């Protein structure tokens, strides 16, 4: 295969579960898996389910879920209910439950197929049998060891970095949601088998972490990096620091594996985000991901402007199968949500850009220090 | 996260 000059179409595999849009996190809770089934349907009414294989994930098992949660909160997280919650108000605080992170019906089983197609996901990449596998129900990047965060329970992306270093001696994950990875970077901060690259609003902000003078610890140390942003980021100042970073380090770590956080909620107009991202800005990172060829597990996380997710994980899936799509959305069951315009691709707002071009350059220039140290 | 509600 010495031929072999790292382009063609790749292959893609995809897994959802039509159970995932009926869990429901409460009455006025931003996150809402619903936006899962949105981008599904979406994507297969322009057909690219032509051009894909599907996959429905296995229920991840509290024991896969072990390898990275201690024992007594997945216990946890398997019995509590909207029904007994009451015998456990020491133990919902304890683990962080109840508040960000509310209780609700099925909490558990939701977990367990956010976290089996990212494994499953993991599998078939370790078995060479994909290019790229996606999941969008996952990439709850907060959780953490013992505690829930930022709307996470399980950190389906620490589970399924875990399995591809079963067959990967150097992974690398990069996350966009506009959140620093604060549960994976902890995850992997004093090992030098995972990289951890986020960028993210930083400042006044949740969850307080990602300076980009953390740098991991140990023989981690230089295998954490933070891009610290400030309101409004655009599609033309994100784009000209993330395929530099990106590029020095893919030379500087050399990974054989990748895992994108595709988190959406550094979309312009998000509910909770402060970005000015559009779909075309944010796609163009799973872009110059995939240029890199290597096997890539592409998942979801943030994002609480639901019809902006939707339009934002379909693009992102036709851009993985190297599929042009029309900007005119097709019927679907949701069709409603996409007015007034009924069009696929989103305008940025006139919020103004506090990342000048200064500013961008020269956190780039400390980072581009930083991956000098790498041996 | 949520602006509306907590400290997230
Ligand atoms: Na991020
Ligand atoms: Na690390
Ligand atoms: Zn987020």
């Amino acid at each position: 295969a010495a031929y072999s000059q790292g382009g063609g179409k790749k292959k893609v595999c995809y897994y959802y579960d039509g159970d995932i849009g009926n869990y429901y996190y409460g009455q006025g809770h931003p996150m809402k898996p619903h936006r899962i089934r949105m981008t599904h349907n979406l994507l297969l009414n322009y057909g690219l389910y032509r051009k894909m294989e599907i996959y429905r994930p296995h229920k991840a098992t509290a024991e896969e879920m072990t390898k990275y949660h201690s024992d007594e909160y997945i216990k946890f997280l398997r019995s509590i209910r909207p029904d007994n919650m009451s015998e456990y108000s020491k133990q919902m605080q304890r683990f962080n439950v109840g508040e960000d992170c509310p209780v609700f019906d099925g909490l558990f089983e939701f977990c367990q197929l956010s976290t089996g197609g990212s494994v499953a996901g993991a599998v078939k990449l370790n078995r060479q049998q994909t290019d790229m596998a996606v999941n969008w129900a996952g990439g709850l990047h907060h959780a953490k060891k013992s505690e829930a965060s930022g709307f996470c329970y399980v950190n389906d992306i620490v589970l399924a970095i875990l399995e591809l270093l079963k067959y990967h001696q150097r992974v690398l994950y990069i996350d966009i949601d506009i959140h620093h990875g604060d549960g994976v970077e902890e995850a992997f901060y004093t090992t030098d088998r995972v990289m951890t690259v986020s960028f993210h609003k930083y400042g006044e902000y949740f969850p307080g972490t990602g300076d980009l003078r953390d740098i991991g610890a140990g023989k981690g140390k230089y295998y954490a990096v933070n891009f610290p942003m400030r309101d409004g980021i655009d599609d033309e100042s994100y784009g000209q620091i993330f395929k530099p970073i990106i590029s020095k380090v893919m030379e500087m770590y050399q990974p054989s594996a990748v895992v994108l956080q595709c988190g959406a909620d550094s979309l312009s107009g998000d509910r909770l985000g402060c970005f000015n991202l559009t779909v075309k800005g944010h796609a163009k990172c799973v872009e110059v991901v995939k240029t890199f060829n290597l096997p890539l597990l592409m998942l979801g996380g943030g994002g609480y402007t639901i019809r902006n997710v939707a339009r934002c994980w379909t693009y992102e899936t036709a851009v993985a199968l190297d599929c042009e799509i029309p900007n005119e959305l097709p019927y679907n069951d949701y069709f409603e949500y996409f007015g007034p315009d009924f069009k696929l691709h989103i305008s940025p707002s006139n919020m103004t850009n506090q990342n000048t071009p200064e500013y961008m350059e020269k956190i780039k220039q400390r980072l581009f220090e930083n991956l000098r140290m790498l041996p | 996260x949520n602006p509306k509600q907590x400290w997230g």
